């Protein structure tokens, strides 16, 4: 029994790493700015 | 006849209080100009000079 290993996606949101969220971090999301 | 202190500052009418700065205290005051980002409540206080 390995620790690591390949396997498609699971039925939770850990596999399939988007690469889209990236746009939305640097337009649509005020920072505190630095309260 | 009974001066205790003379002195010399800034002239409190070429530079009114109302447009532009305001002196209180010896420094003059400013009030937001450049204000430290991301500090506690009571600081700043002090970059108003």
């Amino acid at each position: 029994k390995p620790i690591i290993e390949r396997q498609g996606e699971t039925v939770d949101g850990l596999t399939i790493i988007d690469t889209s969220i990236v746009w939305p971090i640097l337009c649509q999301c005020t920072y505190p700015l630095v309260e | 006849y009974g001066a205790a202190v003379v002195n010399i500052d800034l002239n409190r009418d070429f530079f009114d209080t109302a447009t532009g700065i305001d002196l209180t205290k010896g420094i003059p005051l400013v009030q937001d100009l450049l204000v430290p980002i991301g500090v506690t409540a009571g600081a700043e206080q002090s970059a108003e000079y």
